[PDB]
Protein backbone atom coordinates (compact mmCIF):
# COMPACT_ATOMS: atom_id res chain seq x y z
CA UNK A 1 0.00 0.00 0.00
CA UNK A 2 1.66 3.25 -1.41
CA UNK A 3 1.61 6.78 0.49
CA UNK A 4 -0.18 9.40 -0.68
CA UNK A 5 2.52 11.89 0.27
CA UNK A 6 3.65 13.87 -2.75
CA UNK A 7 7.59 15.10 -2.72
CA UNK A 8 8.59 17.95 -5.01
CA UNK A 9 11.98 18.77 -6.06
CA UNK A 10 14.15 21.42 -3.80
CA UNK A 11 17.57 20.67 -5.56
CA UNK A 12 18.92 20.61 -8.95
CA UNK A 13 20.84 18.49 -10.97
CA UNK A 14 21.87 21.08 -14.15
CA UNK A 15 22.65 24.52 -11.93
CA UNK A 16 23.85 24.37 -8.51
CA UNK A 17 21.94 25.46 -5.24
CA UNK A 18 23.83 27.86 -2.81
CA UNK A 19 26.69 25.98 -0.65
CA UNK A 20 24.96 26.61 2.52
CA UNK A 21 21.67 25.31 1.35
CA UNK A 22 23.25 22.97 -0.96
CA UNK A 23 23.89 21.18 3.14
CA UNK A 24 21.15 21.56 4.69
CA UNK A 25 19.53 19.81 2.31
CA UNK A 26 22.36 17.26 1.55
CA UNK A 27 22.52 16.40 5.47
CA UNK A 28 18.83 16.28 6.29
CA UNK A 29 18.00 13.69 3.08
CA UNK A 30 21.37 11.41 4.75
CA UNK A 31 19.46 11.62 8.50
CA UNK A 32 16.30 10.47 6.85
CA UNK A 33 17.88 7.71 4.70
CA UNK A 34 19.12 6.12 7.83
CA UNK A 35 15.25 5.74 9.42
CA UNK A 36 14.20 4.09 6.42
CA UNK A 37 17.25 2.00 5.90
CA UNK A 38 16.94 1.16 9.35
CA UNK A 39 12.98 0.56 9.88
CA UNK A 40 13.30 -1.17 6.28
CA UNK A 41 16.23 -3.97 7.61
CA UNK A 42 14.42 -4.17 11.04
CA UNK A 43 11.06 -4.70 9.99
CA UNK A 44 11.74 -7.41 7.39
CA UNK A 45 14.09 -9.14 10.07
CA UNK A 46 11.36 -8.87 12.28
CA UNK A 47 8.62 -10.26 9.98
CA UNK A 48 10.71 -12.86 9.29
CA UNK A 49 10.85 -13.94 12.49
CA UNK A 50 6.90 -13.88 12.73
CA UNK A 51 6.86 -15.66 9.59
CA UNK A 52 8.70 -18.82 10.04
CA UNK A 53 7.20 -18.81 14.07
CA UNK A 54 3.30 -18.77 12.78
CA UNK A 55 4.01 -21.83 9.99
CA UNK B 1 1.45 30.65 -17.51
CA UNK B 2 -1.17 32.86 -18.28
CA UNK B 3 0.50 36.22 -19.79
CA UNK B 4 -1.40 39.57 -19.51
CA UNK B 5 0.02 42.77 -21.19
CA UNK B 6 0.74 46.00 -18.89
CA UNK B 7 0.15 48.39 -21.82
CA UNK B 8 2.88 51.29 -21.13
CA UNK B 9 3.78 53.89 -23.28
CA UNK B 10 7.05 55.47 -23.54
CA UNK B 11 7.04 59.06 -24.98
CA UNK B 12 9.88 60.20 -27.05
CA UNK B 13 12.50 57.40 -26.21
CA UNK B 14 13.13 54.74 -28.28
CA UNK B 15 12.00 51.09 -27.53
CA UNK B 16 13.21 48.57 -30.76
CA UNK B 17 16.91 47.98 -28.91
CA UNK B 18 17.98 44.90 -30.29
CA UNK B 19 20.89 42.85 -29.81
CA UNK B 20 22.94 40.07 -32.01
CA UNK B 21 22.84 37.50 -29.92
CA UNK B 22 19.32 37.06 -29.68
CA UNK B 23 18.52 36.03 -33.82
CA UNK B 24 14.88 35.76 -34.54
CA UNK B 25 14.41 36.46 -38.38
CA UNK B 26 17.66 39.24 -37.78
CA UNK B 27 18.81 41.02 -34.83
CA UNK B 28 15.84 41.02 -31.90
CA UNK B 29 15.51 41.06 -28.35
CA UNK B 30 13.23 39.22 -26.05
CA UNK B 31 9.80 38.65 -26.86
CA UNK B 32 8.20 40.05 -23.60
CA UNK B 33 10.56 42.79 -22.56
CA UNK B 34 11.63 46.30 -24.28
CA UNK B 35 14.97 47.64 -24.34
CA UNK B 36 14.19 51.39 -23.59
CA UNK B 37 17.15 53.78 -25.46
CA UNK B 38 17.44 57.11 -26.37
CA UNK B 39 16.25 58.67 -29.45
CA UNK B 40 19.93 58.01 -31.19
CA UNK B 41 23.48 57.40 -29.63
CA UNK B 42 24.94 59.62 -26.81
CA UNK B 43 21.30 61.14 -26.70
CA UNK B 44 19.83 62.06 -23.03
CA UNK B 45 17.63 59.99 -21.51
CA UNK B 46 14.21 61.66 -19.26
CA UNK B 47 13.08 60.73 -16.00
CA UNK B 48 9.82 58.56 -16.50
CA UNK B 49 7.07 56.70 -14.29
CA UNK B 50 5.30 53.38 -14.82
CA UNK B 51 2.43 51.69 -13.30
CA UNK B 52 0.81 48.42 -13.45
CA UNK B 53 -2.80 47.41 -11.06
CA UNK B 54 -2.46 43.65 -10.41
CA UNK B 55 -7.08 43.82 -10.98
CA UNK B 56 -7.21 40.36 -10.82
CA UNK B 57 -7.79 37.84 -8.11
CA UNK B 58 -4.65 36.15 -8.49
CA UNK B 59 -0.64 37.12 -7.64
CA UNK B 60 1.07 38.18 -11.10
CA UNK B 61 4.42 37.57 -11.48
CA UNK B 62 5.88 40.64 -12.68
CA UNK B 63 9.78 40.51 -14.01
CA UNK B 64 12.24 43.83 -15.27
CA UNK B 65 15.57 43.75 -16.11
CA UNK B 66 19.07 46.04 -15.45
CA UNK B 67 21.25 46.32 -18.11
CA UNK B 68 24.49 46.28 -17.26
CA UNK B 69 26.73 48.01 -20.28
CA UNK B 70 30.40 46.52 -21.15
CA UNK B 71 32.03 50.04 -20.85
CA UNK B 72 31.53 53.97 -19.13
CA UNK B 73 31.09 54.94 -23.02
CA UNK B 74 28.35 52.47 -23.70
CA UNK B 75 26.41 53.38 -20.89
CA UNK B 76 26.37 56.87 -22.17
CA UNK B 77 25.84 55.95 -25.57
CA UNK B 78 22.30 54.42 -24.66
CA UNK B 79 21.39 56.49 -21.63
CA UNK B 80 23.36 59.24 -21.53
CA UNK B 81 25.79 60.93 -18.92
CA UNK B 82 25.12 60.87 -15.67
CA UNK B 83 24.43 58.35 -12.08
CA UNK B 84 21.41 56.37 -13.33
CA UNK B 85 18.71 54.54 -10.97
CA UNK B 86 16.06 52.42 -11.17
CA UNK B 87 13.41 52.12 -8.19
CA UNK B 88 10.53 49.43 -7.40
CA UNK B 89 8.32 49.80 -5.09
CA UNK B 90 4.78 48.07 -3.80
CA UNK B 91 2.88 47.40 -0.70
CA UNK B 92 5.13 44.57 0.05
CA UNK B 93 8.22 45.25 -1.20
CA UNK B 94 11.26 48.06 -2.06
CA UNK B 95 14.02 47.86 -3.76
CA UNK B 96 16.16 49.98 -5.64
CA UNK B 97 18.97 49.67 -8.21
CA UNK B 98 22.24 51.16 -10.57
CA UNK B 99 23.51 50.01 -13.18
CA UNK B 100 27.02 49.08 -12.81
CA UNK B 101 29.55 49.35 -16.45
CA UNK B 102 32.92 47.58 -16.68
CA UNK B 103 34.34 44.85 -19.05
CA UNK B 104 34.26 41.17 -17.82
CA UNK B 105 34.59 38.13 -19.94
CA UNK B 106 32.79 37.87 -23.74
CA UNK B 107 29.35 35.21 -23.38
CA UNK B 108 27.71 35.15 -26.41
CA UNK B 109 29.68 38.03 -27.95
CA UNK B 110 28.84 40.74 -25.56
CA UNK B 111 30.08 41.78 -22.14
CA UNK B 112 27.31 43.59 -20.83
CA UNK B 113 24.98 41.94 -18.59
CA UNK B 114 20.85 41.86 -17.85
CA UNK B 115 20.23 40.83 -14.26
CA UNK B 116 16.66 39.85 -14.52
CA UNK B 117 14.74 40.67 -10.85
CA UNK B 118 10.89 39.50 -10.56
CA UNK B 119 8.28 40.41 -7.22
CA UNK B 120 4.69 38.42 -7.32
CA UNK B 121 2.10 41.32 -6.86
CA UNK B 122 -0.80 40.79 -4.14
CA UNK B 123 -4.27 40.89 -5.80
CA UNK B 124 -5.31 44.91 -5.96
CA UNK B 125 -1.46 46.14 -5.46
CA UNK B 126 0.29 48.22 -7.75
CA UNK B 127 3.79 48.12 -8.84
CA UNK B 128 5.91 51.20 -9.55
CA UNK B 129 9.06 51.66 -12.04
CA UNK B 130 10.93 55.04 -11.41
CA UNK B 131 14.04 55.08 -13.53
CA UNK B 132 16.30 56.94 -15.64
CA UNK B 133 18.76 54.20 -17.79
CA UNK B 134 19.26 51.03 -18.22
CA UNK B 135 15.84 49.38 -17.15
CA UNK B 136 14.77 46.32 -19.41
CA UNK B 137 11.38 47.03 -19.20
CA UNK B 138 7.91 44.36 -18.30
CA UNK B 139 5.71 44.24 -21.33
CA UNK B 140 2.99 41.19 -19.88
CA UNK B 141 2.92 40.16 -16.32
CA UNK B 142 2.13 36.75 -16.36
CA UNK B 143 -0.11 34.48 -14.00
CA UNK B 144 -0.24 30.95 -12.72
CA UNK B 145 -2.95 28.60 -13.99
CA UNK B 146 -3.07 25.54 -11.40
CA UNK B 147 -1.16 22.04 -9.78
CA UNK B 148 1.63 20.43 -11.95
CA UNK B 149 5.08 18.77 -10.71
CA UNK B 150 8.52 19.79 -12.80
CA UNK B 151 10.81 16.89 -12.94
CA UNK B 152 14.80 17.11 -14.36
CA UNK B 153 15.18 13.97 -16.79
CA UNK B 154 17.80 12.86 -19.78
CA UNK B 155 15.29 10.08 -21.14
CA UNK B 156 12.37 10.14 -24.03
CA UNK B 157 8.98 11.11 -22.94
CA UNK B 158 6.20 8.34 -23.34
CA UNK B 159 2.69 8.97 -23.39
CA UNK B 160 1.83 4.77 -22.97
CA UNK B 161 2.28 4.08 -19.91
CA UNK C 1 28.33 48.13 29.32
CA UNK C 2 25.74 45.21 30.35
CA UNK C 3 26.89 41.60 30.45
CA UNK C 4 24.33 41.17 27.58
CA UNK C 5 23.58 41.58 23.71
CA UNK C 6 22.17 44.93 22.81
CA UNK C 7 19.29 44.76 20.02
CA UNK C 8 20.17 48.23 18.44
CA UNK C 9 17.63 49.27 15.77
CA UNK C 10 18.37 52.14 12.70
CA UNK C 11 16.36 53.10 10.30
CA UNK C 12 16.60 54.82 6.12
CA UNK C 13 14.45 56.93 5.66
CA UNK C 14 14.04 56.36 1.24
CA UNK C 15 12.07 59.55 0.69
CA UNK C 16 9.06 60.06 -1.89
CA UNK C 17 10.75 62.00 -4.59
CA UNK C 18 14.21 63.87 -5.34
CA UNK C 19 12.76 67.27 -4.13
CA UNK C 20 11.62 65.57 -0.73
CA UNK C 21 15.34 64.17 0.37
CA UNK C 22 16.45 67.66 -0.83
CA UNK C 23 13.85 69.61 1.55
CA UNK C 24 14.94 67.22 4.22
CA UNK C 25 18.67 66.75 4.74
CA UNK C 26 19.69 68.93 2.11
CA UNK C 27 21.55 68.20 -1.86
CA UNK C 28 23.87 65.86 -2.55
CA UNK C 29 24.38 61.80 -2.30
CA UNK C 30 23.89 61.06 1.03
CA UNK C 31 25.29 58.03 3.24
CA UNK C 32 24.54 55.97 6.48
CA UNK C 33 27.75 53.98 7.95
CA UNK C 34 26.99 51.66 10.83
CA UNK C 35 30.05 49.65 12.16
CA UNK C 36 31.02 47.23 15.14
CA UNK C 37 33.50 44.83 15.98
CA UNK C 38 31.87 41.68 14.06
CA UNK C 39 29.75 43.98 11.89
CA UNK C 40 30.36 46.38 9.15
CA UNK C 41 27.29 47.93 6.54
CA UNK C 42 26.58 50.81 4.71
CA UNK C 43 23.16 52.18 3.41
CA UNK C 44 22.64 55.07 0.69
CA UNK C 45 19.00 56.22 0.29
CA UNK C 46 16.95 56.03 -2.85
CA UNK C 47 14.41 58.06 -3.28
CA UNK C 48 11.72 57.71 -6.29
CA UNK C 49 7.78 57.45 -6.52
CA UNK C 50 6.39 54.09 -5.45
CA UNK C 51 2.22 53.24 -4.16
CA UNK C 52 0.59 55.02 -1.54
CA UNK C 53 0.70 53.03 2.04
C1 LIG D 1 24.76 17.31 -2.27
O1 LIG D 1 24.84 15.93 -2.68
C2 LIG D 1 24.83 15.72 -4.10
C3 LIG D 1 24.83 14.23 -4.32
O2 LIG D 1 23.52 13.75 -4.61
C4 LIG D 1 26.02 16.43 -4.73
O3 LIG D 1 25.98 16.27 -6.14
C5 LIG D 1 26.00 17.91 -4.37
O4 LIG D 1 27.17 18.55 -4.88
C6 LIG D 1 25.94 18.09 -2.85
N1 LIG D 1 25.85 19.50 -2.51
C7 LIG D 1 26.80 20.15 -1.82
C8 LIG D 1 26.55 21.60 -1.57
O5 LIG D 1 27.81 19.58 -1.42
Amino acid sequence: EKTNQQFELIDNEFTEVEKQIGNVINWTRDSITEVWSYNAELLVAMENQHTIDLA
Amino acid sequence: IDKEAMGFTYSGIRTNGATSSCRRSGSSFYAEMKWLLSNTDNAAFPQMTKSYKNTRKNPALIVWGIHHSGSTAEQTKLYGSGNKLVTVGSSNYQQSFVPSPGARTQVNGQSGRIDFHWLMLNPNDTVTFSFNGAFIAPDRASFLRGKSMGIQSGVQVDADC
